[PDB]
């Protein structure tokens, strides 16, 4: 359970999440503005070559609901017919080669930007929508300067702009490159025709492409649009010296009855990481930020090593690796005084039969674990860049000596990797040679127990507080409940015990 | 839009009651994993 | 807390007499009343009246209100027993109704931010009252992605308009779907209010027409309590001194607040 | 089905047939000219539906019949839906017309043709009445006595008969029970039939958007009954109106029941 | 007398046969003649309707039980058919050029449908079994369908442009439609001159019945092409004149109504 843990961190090894599909919803107040060009030809100054529109770009600053928002605009027109007049082939007659002018088979663009969030990094859109209303534009009075006779006067003309549909584009410039939106509009010609005064034309619909701002400011239209895009999850883009001595400061000041009640809960990543009052970026990234160290780690390759001469040692039988194996045969679970270096050195992957689900009492990580999760709830000096490696320091350095048993026949063979064996009768505690060749045959297939309940107290248990025969095979079996049940009978020979396995939990 | 959660309740009031007892013993027996959770439905 | 009983104790004596002289009462009565009588002794004179059935003259308070609509902006109804008389208009129906949703029923009234915030009703008691002196609502309702239906979130000619002119409104819409508003906020404050259980310390009663006022939104039900009342008139001292002498009937209906 | 059936008051039976039709339902409301007039829009309908959609009913089933007057819609009601509810407005000048209306619609009917000039027809029974619609439906009404003479009036000179309708579209008459009556109408502009009054439609719903119950469904002026199906409303905007019907529909829904007899698009069975 | 609901039925195997009913039924029920404009044509007879009550008189049928209802033709009988009596008798003219019509006809009539209305501005409709059809009916009716995808885009069509839409019926006083059914459809229709409603065929109307006055028996009644049924109400005759006809159907009048059945509905 809380070595469940550290197999789920290694089991969810594969997602070592970073984008993220946001929807914005914001209203907007569309202030735009159009432009014309004029270019007059030479001669005496009758002679027009050509009046066209030109892309109208328009930087201000409005204020939102609470918000002072900077926005860019840029209109421009696509599909504009062009039309004529002709007073004479003479220099001294008022004609215009071509003259731009609006109707109903021609587009309105508008692209629209503004500083806020929804435009910083949109790069990627869907489901986009808009609601938009309606306004009216109309043409102003631009007079002909002529240099000598009458003043023609182009005047008149309105427009009813009715939305259409929205797209993306990149407003371009000399100075700044702005991913921005697209928004079109259909026109529908309206009453006020556009006319030019002192001369032949008049009673034309359309908008005059001279002078379409009607000496405005801006032409201002609400909006409001909505999308889903791709977003970093970070909400950004667009100096160990003193951690150990303040766990050495937190070991013992925890205490052992409720830790043990604590370490039988499967405190799972949720369970783990809510009571941490974790920052804004932490929250989003703790857990694969811990992960991309776990599986860097001594413990994660070992692990690894022992998997891959597990395969080699099932595979390679024709060439079966002959390095050493004391029992039946080959293993790599038992891989090697003799007797004690070779019990030490099984040791060291009797804690890998701890973190592979192949045990049956407390087993001792899951206490490492709730160690750990009892001292990072505390510990002030807990950040996103921090807990990472400081979880698998724990993990590696968290009871480094440590020790097993395995019962057969009522006869309890134990090991440790401070290279001492004991082996002993259940009911009867005596000591016996201890038995290799058959401990290594039994702890390879049998299931594992570990040593919180070691020998030496237990014989010391066994000879001050007289104990019973279903409360001694439970405690062998290294069971909660008869073990909580000591510790609220207050035995120092267990709590002593405990106070060293939590002084061993010290980073 | 969806529903009105209140219509919904009513949705399950409409269905009630009419679970069997040995399907249902036999159905709360199998780890429904996010797949087989996700998939069917 | 539980409370316990039993069928064997006996009646107690007659509360009345008693609430008289340890309560207040306070009559809501219109301009029109005050202009046919054409006196400036009748409050005096009823209060007199009101002292031979006990109430004493210090008890009775008389609070005139020009129209049903004045009065039903923010009406402030702070007594132990109040009485209010209501002329029958059918070009006033909906309001002298809202006006009976509004009073006979206690409101747990919450205050409400339209341009920041977009509400919906969750259940079939949390309407929205607007109080002011002319109110002109309109409402788009939403969908998932903040899209609007049959309307456009900008555009308020799109809207929906459910009340305009309207000095009084109580607005139920359909429950389960995020509405956009537009309210003329300068001149009428709006808040959303789940309906409690009904004030048992009010009594309306209609001057004129047949019982008409339908406190029930849900049109199945249609109910008529104990403290709505009818009354035929062609004169105001005749509907007075009703009042005065079946005032034991109406404190009987009517019941103090429990809050 | 004339055979018994059982029951019991402990069990919990919940074994009941399972079935399909059209999609589980379909409901059909019936407004005036003046609601869309006032409201001026063009997707209201699919708001409405959309707005449904959260209670549950799909697209595909709910419906809206326009009928530009209360008479006009009298004029042959062809309902056929699996609900059916109907907004009308209040007109004291026209309280007869929609309480005919309503003892009409909400009434199951079992009617017979008539031929006015070669017969003289009788009531048997105080259910048995003769409706008669059409655009304008003048009728008068001669009774008989038992020697095939006249009483108050004369078998030749029409205008010595009775008259009880003057330029109604739909008119629903019943006159004394055990006398043959003899019969005047416009036949060509109307068509009167002999019906029968049967157990009621539970299928359609009367909502009056206005003033106070007037409707009196049953002829005889002791009962002035008010069913569930019968509902009012206080109204001074038509889209208020709208969404209380759609926030209140399941309430509506809960007081119509499916029919029992058939299947029938008019407001009455014909048997000849 | 439990109506709205059904109930198991129960009874025996040694209770004997009852009376004949006949003679009875004849006076307590109504029988209603559908014949074309040109047999009275072709007959130049004012009379001939007593004439037919009368010799009805002698088979049993009384004097005011039988009804006679003309209709110029069969389309304009097709427009909207109101069959209301007890006992109907439809006598059908064969046309190669009308056989969908008349098929539809008999289609329509034959069974009984439980129809319910549509709005094609608003929705887009699916089939969900293959007896729920659309029957359109009107003076002219020019039906077109555009199918849609999983996404609400068309197949072949586009949702604009109506010319796109692809066509099954042009300029039909009656149509009756069925399409693939698991697919929403977008419809453009005569709304103006034709009603489109969603029928659903419940079991079959045993008060009609119709007659074939000319060619072989083709009405394909069941829309699927592997029954093609010849029920027992779907009579054939040959003819050269008309009188010859009426005298057979008053002759064999009670063959014709045992093959028919008072309603259930
Ligand atoms: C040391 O720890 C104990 C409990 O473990 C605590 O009571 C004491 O206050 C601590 N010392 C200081 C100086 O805080
Ligand atoms: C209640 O009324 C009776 C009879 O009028 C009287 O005797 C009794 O004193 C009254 N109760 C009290 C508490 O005065
Ligand atoms: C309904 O079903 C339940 C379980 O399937 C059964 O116990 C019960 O007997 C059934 N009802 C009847 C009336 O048989
Ligand atoms: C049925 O027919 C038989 C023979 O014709 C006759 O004797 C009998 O009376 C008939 N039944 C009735 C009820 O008349
Ligand atoms: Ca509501
Ligand atoms: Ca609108
Ligand atoms: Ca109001
Ligand atoms: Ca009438
Ligand atoms: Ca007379
Ligand atoms: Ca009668
Ligand atoms: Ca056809
Ligand atoms: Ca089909
Ligand atoms: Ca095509």
């Amino acid at each position: 359970m809380a070595s469940l843990i550290y197999r789920q961190l290694l089991t969810n090894s594969y997602t070592v999440s970073l984008w993220k599909e946001m929807q914005y919803n914001r209203d907007i107040t569309i202030r735009f503005k159009f432009a014309s060009s004029i270019v007059k030809s030479g001669g005496l100054g009758y002679k027009w070559s050509e009046i066209s529109f030109k892309p109208a770009n328009y930087q201000y600053t409005y204020t939102r609901d609470g918000e002072e928002v900077t926005a860019h605009t840029t209109c421009s027109v696509n599909g504009m017919n062009d039309f004529n007049f002709n007073g004479g082939s003479l220099p001294t007659d008022f004609v215009i080669s071509r003259y731009e002018v609006i109707k109903e088979n021609s587009y309105v663009y508008v692209d629209y930007w503004d500083d806020s969030q929804a435009f910083r990094n949109m790069v990627y859109v869907r489901s986009l929508a808009a609601n938009l209303n309606s306004v009216i534009c109309t043409g102003g009075d631009y007079s002909f300067a002529l240099p000598v006779g009458q003043w023609p006067v182009m005047t008149g003309g309105a427009v009813s702009l009715h939305s259409a549909g929205v797209t993306l584009s990149t407003q371009f410039t000399d100075f700044v490159s702005l991913n921005s939106l697209r928004f079109r509009f259909r026109l529908t010609v309206e009453e006020p025709s556009f006319s030019i005064t002192r001369t032949r034309v008049s009673r034309l619909y359309g908008l005059p492409a001279a002078n379409p701002n009607n000496g405005k400011e801006y032409y201002e239209v609400a909006g409001r649009f909505s999308l889903i895009s791709l977003v970093p999850s970070n909400d950004d883009y667009q100096l160990l010296g003193e951690l150990r001595e303040e766990f050495n400061a937190l070991s013992q000041e925890i205490a052992m009855s409720q830790l043990i009640d604590l370490a039988l809960l499967p405190l799972d990543m949720f369970s783990m990481f809510s009571g941490i009052k974790s920052t804004i970026d932490a929250a989003k990234s703790m857990a694969t930020s811990v992960m991309k160290k776990f599986k860097k780690s001594g413990l994660a390759n070992s692990v690894s090593t022992l998997t891959d001469c597990l395969s080699d040692a099932a595979s390679s039988i024709s060439r079966g690796a002959s390095i050493r194996s004391v029992g039946s045969s080959a293993s790599c679970w038992t891989d090697v005084s003799s007797i004690s270096t070779q019990t030490s050195t099984i040791s060291r992957r009797l804690r890998l039969k701890e973190m592979a689900t192949q045990t049956e009492g407390m087993n001792f990580d899951d206490i490492s674990a709730a160690v750990l999760k009892t001292k990072i709830d505390r510990s002030t000096q807990i950040s996103p860049n921090t807990l990472p490696d400081i979880v698998t320091e724990a993990s590696e350095k968290f009871i480094p000596n440590r020790a097993y048993r395995v019962i057969n026949n009522d006869e309890v063979f134990e090991a440790g990797t401070d290279g001492r064996f004991f082996a002993y009768r259940v009911e009867t505690f005596d000591e016996i040679p201890f038995d290799v060749q058959k401990f290594a045959d039994l702890v390879t297939d049998s299931p594992v127990i570990s040593a919180i309940i070691d020998f030496k107290t237990l014989k010391n248990l066994n000879d001050n507080y007289g104990i019973s025969r279903q409360q001694a095979f439970n405690l062998l079996r290294s069971d909660p409940r008869v073990l909580r049940e000591f510790i609220n009978q207050d035995n120092p020979i267990i709590r002593n015990r405990i106070e060293q396995l939590i002084m061993q939990c010290r980073l | 839009l969806e529903r009105q959660l209140g219509e919904l309740r009513e949705e399950f009031n409409a269905l009630s009651q009419e679970i069997a007892m040995s399907q249902l013993i036999d159905l709360a027996l199998l780890p429904l994993d996010m797949f087989s959770m996700f998939s069917g439905i | 807390l539980p409370i316990t009983g039993s069928m064997d104790t006996a009646y107690a004596n007659s509360t009345q007499e008693e609430t008289f002289l340890t309560s207040t009462l306070c009559l809501y009565y219109p301009t029109e009343a005050a202009t046919e009588i054409n006196d400036n002794s009748w409050k005096d004179t009823l209060s007199q009246l009101f002292l031979t059935k006990g109430w004493p003259t210090g008890s009775v308070y008389f609070k005139e209100y020009t129209d049903i609509a004045s009065f039903s902006v923010d009406p402030q109804l702070y007594c132990d027993y109040n009485v209010v008389l209501m002329k029958y208009d059918a070009t006033l129906q909906l309001d002298m109704s809202e006006l009976a949703d509004l009073i006979l029923n206690e409101w747990l009234c919450n205050p409400m931010d339209i341009t920041l915030y977009y509400y919906q009703q969750t259940d079939e008691a949390n309407k929205w009252i607007s109080m002011g002196s002319s109110c002109t609502i309109k409402v788009c309702p939403l969908n998932t992605q903040t899209l609007g239906i049959g309307c456009l979130t900008t555009d308020t000619a799109t809207f929906e308009e459910v009340a305009t002119a309207e000095k009084l409104v109580i607005t139920d819409v359909v429950d389960g779907v995020n509405h956009k508003l537009d309210v003329t906020t300068a001149t009428c404050t709006i808040r959303n209010c789940k309906k409690l259980g009904p004030r048992e310390n009010v009594a309306v009663i209609q001057v004129g027409g047949s019982d008409v006022l339908d406190i029930t939104a849900d049109p199945t039900t249609a109910p008529q309590t104990e403290r709505m009342m009818r009354i035929n008139w062609k004169k105001w001292w005749q509907v007075f001194y009703t009042v005065v002498d079946y005032v034991n009937q109406i404190i009987q209906a009517m019941s103090k607040r429990s809050r």
